């Protein structure tokens, strides 16, 4: 019937209506998760060069440098290693550099 | 229109967030990194076969705050001076 | 004539069939490519004032930065096999102050070594 | 990726076919049904 | 039979879209004969690059050869087969609509 496959096409309309809704929903979760705003996210941005630069601090954990990996710095500033603290050691095999609050 | 902005912002391009790859260990930076704001670590253990290095164009000013930052001990190695500053010094040998 | 009217209308509806069908191919392949979770993409989490990361983050080319820190908790090691050196150099990019932790014994150099105390 | 994305490929052939079945929701069947009168040619364009 | 039909031809489709995918990424590697091996690494700017292993190949001509004309006839032999797949559609709505 007419009416019939008016009806099925109406379930059809229904299932599309609510599947864009829920595709809106989590284009909203990955928009805010990440923190995004009209600028972008407040975590990081990608340099058309492929300078991967970074906005705020950053708790990098434990760090394993690979390949070609040499820990510098910005032009005219002053690498500032500090230990808030703790301490901070050089060890190699035997060999250690401790350079503690008071010694 | 949104997701095209995402893909903008992040540049989702064939391979990953461009040259930033995550896996599971975690991340894999096959880019430069540069960060304006102060960083954290907790170690930095180098691979066997690598020697890991700090330079910088200036002053390596290594120093400890306290609870209130104030500097106690402090190491500059600058260009001309290596000054180690603190209350002490030492050098011992392994059996003490 | 309603006839091509229906024929149209029902055309566009094909038209967002497919406009959500590819919507729907992205987003899987934004999932997919980004671990992401509630917490923050990948296994590390973006948070609201930095991003925490708890895994083994090889940076496979050079790193840049102006304050390295540790965490207040936990005391900062720094450790190879061949050596370890800190290196400082002048306007020319020549390296001259040098503190360089060897495989045996810690060598200076440099044109002065003094020593203070914190006055 | 490629497991992905190239699934959704096949929704440009779904428009084809789409678009060349609406092309022709009348050249499908032109006869249809009731099929009198077919030999000649009956049309009137002009008011008498 | 209209919708084995219409599966048929979307099988086909992906068949070719893969087939197509794969002979594109094999047109760019550049491979060597490894010990009862290939091993196809693609050129990079940096020094480093990502390279696949192939065992049990003798010589990497199986892959530069045959392998590419079994891609060809593959991909010849999906787009005819959903041709006729969405050409037995076209005339079941033309003898159902
Ligand atoms: C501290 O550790 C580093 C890294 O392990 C040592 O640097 C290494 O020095 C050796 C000896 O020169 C290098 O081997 C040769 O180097 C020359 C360049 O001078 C190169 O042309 C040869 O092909 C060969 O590689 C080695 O490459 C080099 N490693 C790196 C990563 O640069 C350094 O010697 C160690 N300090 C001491 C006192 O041993
Ligand atoms: C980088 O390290 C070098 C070497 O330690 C620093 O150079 C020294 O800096 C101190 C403090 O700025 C200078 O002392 C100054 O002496 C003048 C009198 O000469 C006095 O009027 C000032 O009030 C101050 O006490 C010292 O002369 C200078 N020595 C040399 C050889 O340069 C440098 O300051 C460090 N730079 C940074 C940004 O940390
Ligand atoms: C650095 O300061 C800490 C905190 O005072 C010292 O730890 C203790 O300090 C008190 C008072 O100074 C002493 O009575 C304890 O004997 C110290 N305990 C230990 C285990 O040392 C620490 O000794 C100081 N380090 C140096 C090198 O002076």
């Amino acid at each position: 019937l007419r009416g019939r496959k008016g009806n099925l096409a109406i379930c059809v309309i229904v299932l599309l209506f609510l599947l864009a809704v829920i595709n809106l929903i989590i284009t909203l979760v990955i928009w805010a998760v990440i923190r995004i705003g009209p600028n972008g996210c407040d975590s990081m941005e990608f340099h058309e060069s492929g300078l991967l630069r970074f906005k705020q601090v950053s708790d990098m954990g434990v760090i394993h440098p690979l390949y070609k990996s040499t820990v510098g710095g910005r032009r005219n500033e002053n690498l500032v290693i500090t230990g808030n603290n703790q301490p901070i050691v050089f060890q190699q095999g035997t060999t250690k550099l401790s350079v503690e609050k008071n010694k | 229109a949104m997701t095209i902005w995402i893909l903008k912002v992040m540049n989702f391009t064939i391979d990953g967030m461009g040259n930033l790859r995550i896996t599971e260990k975690g991340l894999k930076l096959e880019g430069d990194s540069e960060f304006l704001q102060p960083l954290y670590a907790k170690e930095i253990q180098s691979r066997p076969g690598n020697a890991l290095y700090f330079k910088s164009a200036r002053n390596v000013t290594v120093n400890i705050l306290n609870d209130q930052t104030k500097v106690l001990t402090q190491l500059i190695t600058g260009p001309k001076a290596v000054e180690a500053y603190g209350k002490k010094f030492e050098v011992k040998t392994v059996s003490g | 004539i309603y006839g091509w009217r229906k024929r149209c209308l029902y055309l566009l509806v094909l038209l967002l069939l497919i406009i959500l069908v590819v919507n729907l191919a992205l987003t899987i392949w934004i999932l997919k490519v980004m671990w992401f979770s509630p917490t923050g993409m990948g296994h590390l989490h973006v948070t609201k004032d930095g991003l925490r990361l708890e895994g083994e983050s090889e940076f496979l080319f050079p790193l840049y930065a102006k304050e390295i820190h540790s965490r207040v908790d936990s005391s900062l090691l720094l450790q190879s096999t061949q050596n370890v050196t800190v290196n400082a150099r002048n306007s020319d990019g020549e390296v001259t102050g040098r503190l360089k932790v060897g495989p045996q014994m810690v060598e200076v150099q440099s044109q002065q070594f003094q020593i203070n105390s914190r006055e | 990726l490629h497991t992905v994305i190239p699934a959704v490929v096949v929704a440009a052939i779904l428009l084809i076919a789409g678009i060349i079945a609406m092309i022709c929701y009348r050249k499908k069947r032109k006869g249809k049904l009731t099929l009198e009168d077919q030999a000649t040619f009956i049309k009137k364009g002009v008011p008498i | 039979y209209f919708v084995l039909s219409a599966l048929g031809l979307v099988v086909c489709v992906l068949a070719v879209a893969f087939a197509a995918h794969h002979y594109s990424l094999l047109t760019h590697l550049t491979c060597e004969n490894a010990p009862d091996s290939c091993q196809c690494k693609l050129p990079s700017s940096e020094p480093l690059s990502r390279t696949f292993v192939y065992r049990d190949v003798t010589d990497c001509t199986s892959i530069t050869g045959t392998f590419q004309v079994f891609l060809l006839v593959q991909m010849v032999l999906n787009l005819v087969c959903g041709l006729v797949c969405l050409v037995a559609c076209f005339v079941m709505w033309k003898h159902r609509y």
